[PDB]
């Protein structure tokens, strides 16, 4: 049953057209704000602001990014076919890491900024939220991306496979999406081919990179959920507590 | 257990 290289072609147009279809903002929109830096001012703004308030401003966005990564798994070739039940599996392990994969499109290596609430702002923007390591781990990955250049269809190609991971414990037709998996990687690895990229290959990120990053996240969110329960209860969007409370 | 998500893979 295995599919021609025709079907791989098309595989490849299909995941780079839904990538294109939610990736959020525009990669040539948020190069060209490089120069839009928050100013001092601004900056001790955001240090002011309470613990709570910063937590929940960030659990806010995530949670919009986290909608964008869901689209994404709709409009994937394969991705309905998939049972229910393995749907989410995959979206509860893979929604956060495919963020953090997409997040260095909007990282500044060159000033080691990220874009936030439309300029561009370092690590002590975010002292409030009270986990510095965890900043420190989510820039130091961002660095890392930084590196290989992904270009816009290798982070299609790349997130498709965050995503789609036959290893998550609870897949019910594991078989199924191993097929799948398999599929996409034959995807990624013949675009890299056709691009002379496939050096990438050997430079991509240890197998439990992301898996520890998101083992981090949520460990500070129960740790700010367990001095703040009433904050997440009131405030934190309902999607960002199924995923992660 | 999880009627958000639900909602946006059935929208
Ligand atoms: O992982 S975070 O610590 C986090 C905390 C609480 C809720 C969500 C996420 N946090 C890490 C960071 F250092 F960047 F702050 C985080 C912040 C912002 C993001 C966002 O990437 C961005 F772009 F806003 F910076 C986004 F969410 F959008 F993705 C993601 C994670």
């Amino acid at each position: 049953p295995y599919a021609s290289l025709t079907e791989i072609e098309h595989l490849v147009q299909s995941v780079c057209k839904s990538y294109r279809e939610t990736c959020q903002l525009r990669l040539e929109d948020l190069l060209r704000q490089r120069s839009n830096i928050f100013s001092r001012e601004e900056v001790t703004g955001y240090q002011r602001k309470s613990m709570w308030e910063m937590w929940e401003r960030c659990a806010h966005h995530l949670t919009e990014a986290i909608q964008y990564v869901v689209e994404f798994a709709k409009r994937l070739s394969g991705f309905m076919e998939l049972c229910q039940n393995d749907q989410i599996v995959l979206l509860k392990a893979g929604a956060m890491e495919v963020v953090l994969v997409r997040m260095c499109r909007a990282y500044n290596a060159d000033n080691r900024t990220v874009f936030f609430e439309g300029k561009y702002g370092g690590m002590e923007l975010f002292r409030a939220l009270g986990c510095s390591e965890l900043i420190s781990s989510i820039f130091d990955f961002s660095h890392s991306l930084s590196a290989l250049h992904f270009s816009e269809d290798e982070i299609a190609l790349y997130t498709a496979l965050v995503l789609i991971n036959a290893h998550r414990p609870g897949l019910q037709e594991k078989r199924k999406v191993e097929q799948l998996q398999y599929n996409l990687e034959l995807a990624f690895h013949h675009h890299l081919c056709k691009t002379h990229r496939q050096s990438i290959l050997a430079k991509l990120p240890p197998k439990g990179k992301l898996r520890s990053l998101c083992s981090q996240h949520v460990e500070r969110l129960q740790i700010f959920q367990h001095l703040h329960p009433i904050v997440v209860q009131a405030a934190f969007p309902p999607l960002y507590k199924e995923l992660f409370s | 257990e999880f009627p958000y998500l639900l909602s946006l893979l059935g929208e």
